[PDB]
């Protein structure tokens, strides 16, 4: 009731507020409720900034990928296809 | 009450008032000792934590 | 691929001084046991307590 | 000025001082210093009058330098150290630099000159926060940096920042005044203390906002700026002046009252570092505080003055605004003495 | 230290100098504050950027922040002056005495 | 060109001793303006593309409300340069001069302690010999502002929202 009075009052009267407020409240609202927030971020990680230092080889690490190319270690794979 | 009432009680007080002197010299020499070396628990100014240094590879390998 | 971390399998021995620090300056001296009341509270003057 | 937007400023003033004395970072200091400046200078002029003007003009010029003073002392300090963390400073110009800039901010003479002219140009409300509050964040700052601090200089501006209250205090017939002449004396003393033991400042800082406090409270409960005005108040409330004699004579660092604890204490401690000249010339320039605060006393309450005849409806109103921290500040600056050693929880 | 240290420590004494010697008008003092942020934050830079010192690189823009936020707070007081007194002359500052 | 950045330095010194002997503000406005615009260029030739770029964007809008207000507020009848008091001119003269004789001293004299002590190499010489790889190593770090310097953040943007509301308080009457 008074909401939409006030509100087709605001954009009768001052229609570039109108569409401010709600572009604003978009940004703030919608990234939160966004499944490709956290792509966002994993892609960021993603790039190589730096080199990758290696670590001595002990022995004992199964996951390590010691290798140029063999499957052990972190994979693009799901950037490839997005 | 008695003489020696008085007696004994001054005896008590001179023991308390005499180790009050004692123990106030003692605690100026070791402010003094502790301001001096800084080896006690007083006057510890504080210093950089070393946990904040960031032991991992860097860019540069000279680091 | 190419920016993965990778083990590297070496047989030089790991260096225990890399950065040729000097000998760590001994700790103060570390606390003590349990605490008791101050001899004749605090001996500020005539304060008696 | 709004209520809300008030009170906005005067939590941006306490936040600037938690600030300075929160942080670890110089940085942060710097940024503290600036918040408060920028919150206070409104607080300054929140009743508008041409004095108010001059006053936040001449307060923001002398704290504007002050910490453009040290900021470059800061930026010095990182120069020839790469350290932001607030420690024993690493350069003795920088230390200097920042010495000058801390007393130019805390009033220290020969810096002393901006503090009666901003004391009296604002209100007795705004008054009160500048000579109380103010001066925590500079004070804690020295603390924090006292073994850095050239022992020479500090005391050089405590000697002459008491010497220098005491006689502007002398000359002086409007209350702000005197009291930002008093207020200097009293940084003067606290800073005495500083290079041998920061506890003895907390408590004399301590001490002397209660005393300030309840001075500018009892000003304000009397709405008297001017002896002439602060006489007629012994016909309206007797109380009130006579409450203001007590603290006077505390003020004065006379005992049994709590003045005495923090002229006492920085004496104990300035005598076990051997230094007997400073601490008995500090003592005997103290009666010339002494002295304005006594012939204050006279003028209010130990003797009479005339009267109007407008009194008398005046006697019939009684006063509203009602300050609940009065009677514990007027009893804590007074009656305190017997407290003293409680000096350890300050530790 | 290299030259271009003392040359920008003499560019903060001289501003300095400056503002504490006024002469008529409020504005300049506000110029030499203005200068002496300036010459900060030269010197903070160049100590910053010469150690590599990378995450202290946003200390200068906050020293720039602030420092126009005091030159608002100068240029507030300057028109409140010269609406009260009709110039910015620094002498008709002169009710508040000793 | 080895000593460019010196020479900077000294325009930059010779810009605040233009400022700083109190001409009229209006020509204080274009010392400034030299001043900031020499050490853009220094900042420049240091590696700090952002941060000179920076002070020099700022500096030239704030310098700009000042004019504004010059001759609004310092607005004199006859407004005074460099060469029309010799108050004025003689501060310049005294600045440029205590300029000269610090370059000279420190020049001709490699080791100068006024002060500090300054060595009279070249800037070139502090320079680091790294690689910062696929990076602007000060933009990196400016940057890092929204990520580690939350608190910055924060006490930056409370402090500005309340300049604006100080700046309302102050210009009402």
């Amino acid at each position: 009731g008074r909401i939409a009075s006030f509100l087709k009052n605001a954009w009768a009267k001052e229609p570039v507020l109108v569409a401010s407020f709600a572009i604003g409240g978009l940004a703030i609202i919608l990234p939160s409720l966004s499944p490709y927030t956290n792509y966002a971020i994993r892609i960021n990680r993603a790039t190589p900034y730096n080199y990758p230092v290696p670590l001595r080889d002990d022995g004992n690490m199964p996951d390590v990928p010691s290798h140029p190319q063999d499957p052990q270690g972190p994979s693009l794979e799901w950037l490839k296809n997005l | 009450d008695g003489p020696e009432k008085n007696y004994e009680k001054t005896m008590a007080i001179l023991q308390i008032e005499a180790e009050k002197a004692e123990l106030r010299l003692k605690e100026l020499e070791v402010r003094r000792l502790m301001r001096a070396r800084g080896d006690g628990p007083w006057y510890q100014y504080p210093t950089i934590d070393k946990a904040l240094i960031d032991h991992s590879p860097k860019t540069t390998p000279d680091n | 691929e190419l920016s993965k971390v990778t083990k590297v399998k070496t047989d030089r021995p790991l260096p225990e001084n890399p950065y040729h620090s000097r000998a760590r300056p001994e700790p103060n001296p570390e606390a003590e046991g349990d605490l008791k009341p101050a001899k004749h509270g605090s001996r500020l003057f005539f304060w008696t307590m | 000025m709004n209520p809300i937007i008030y009170t906005t400023l005067i939590m941006t003033v306490m936040s600037g001082t938690m600030l300075v004395m929160i942080s670890s970072h110089w940085l942060l200091i710097w940024i503290g210093f600036e918040m408060n400046l920028l919150a206070m200078i409104p607080v300054l002029m929140k009743n508008f009058n041409p004095r108010a003007t001059e006053a936040a003009t001449k307060y923001f010029l002398t704290q504007a330098t002050a910490s453009m003073m040290l900021m470059m002392a800061i930026i010095i300090n990182l120069l020839y150290s790469g350290q932001w963390t607030i420690t024993k400073m690493f350069n003795p110009v920088a230390m200097t630099m920042m010495t000058m800039a801390l007393a130019m901010k805390l009033g220290l003479s020969p810096f002393h000159f901006w503090v009666p002219e901003v004391t009296q140009g604002i209100s007795l409300q705004a008054g009160l926060l500048l000579l109380t509050w103010q001066k925590l964040a500079p004070l804690s700052v020295l603390c924090q940096i006292s073994q850095s601090i050239n022992p020479n200089l500090m005391l050089t501006m405590a000697m002459l920042s008491i010497l220098i209250g005491g006689w502007g205090g002398l000359n002086q017939t409007q209350l702000r005044k005197i009291m930002a002449y008093s207020s200097i004396a009293h940084m003067g003393w606290m800073t005495a203390v500083l290079p041998y033991n920061t506890t003895m400042t907390i408590l004399n800082l301590l001490i002397y906002i209660t005393m300030t406090l309840a001075m500018f409270m009892l000003l304000i409960h009397s709405s008297a700026t001017t002896t002439l005005s602060l006489s007629h108040t012994w016909n309206k409330m007797p109380v009130i002046t006579s409450l203001m004699m007590v603290t006077l004579l505390s003020m004065g660092g006379l005992p049994p009252l709590s003045g005495f604890m923090p002229k006492w204490m920085i004496i104990q401690e300035m005598t076990k570092n051997e230094s007997i000249i400073m601490p008995t010339l500090m003592a005997m320039t103290a009666l010339l505080n002494l002295y304005f605060y006594m012939r204050l006393a006279y003028s209010s309450s130990l003797t009479m003055f005339p009267s109007t005849n407008n009194m008398k409806m005046k006697w019939q109103f009684e006063h509203t605004k009602q300050m609940k921290l009065l009677p514990t500040m007027i009893v804590l600056s007074t009656l305190v003495l017997p407290m003293t050693p409680a000096l350890s929880s300050l530790n | 230290m290299p030259l271009v240290y003392m040359n920008i420590i003499m560019a903060f004494a001289i501003a300095l100098a400056g503002l504490l010697m006024y002469r008529s008008h409020l504005m300049s003092s506000l110029l030499c504050l203005e200068g002496m942020m300036l010459s900060l934050f030269i010197m903070s830079t160049l100590i910053i950027l010469n150690t590599h010192f990378t995450l202290a690189n946003m200390m200068p823009i906050i020293l720039l922040v602030f420092a126009a936020c005091e030159a608002a707070l100068g240029l507030s007081l300057l028109v409140m002056v010269s609406n009260t007194y009709g110039t910015d002359y620094v002498q008709n500052l002169n009710l508040l005495q000793c | 060109t080895m000593y460019i950045a010196f020479i900077l330095s000294t325009i930059f010194v010779i810009g605040f001793v233009g400022f700083s002997s109190k001409p009229s503000p209006i020509y204080g406005g274009l010392g400034l303006i030299v001043s900031g615009g020499v050490g853009c260029g220094i900042v420049l030739n240091f590696g700090g593309s952002f941060l000179g770029l920076m002070v020099f964007l700022i500096y030239l809008g704030g310098m700009l409300v000042v004019f504004g207000y010059t001759t609004a507020m310092a607005t004199e009848m006859y407004p005074e340069v460099w060469v029309s008091n010799k108050t004025v001119f003689g501060a310049f003269v005294s600045g440029l001069m205590m300029e000269f004789c610090m370059v000279y001293y420190a020049l001709k004299e490699e080791e100068v302690e006024i002060i500090f002590k300054f060595n009279g190499l070249g800037d070139w010489v502090i320079y680091d010999t790294g690689d910062s790889g696929f990076f602007s190593e000060e933009a990196m770090g400016i940057a890092a502002l929204y990520s580690y310097g939350t608190w910055l953040v924060i006490v930056t943007g409370w402090s500005l929202l309340i300049g604006v509301v100080v700046i309302m308080e102050i210009t009402r009457g």
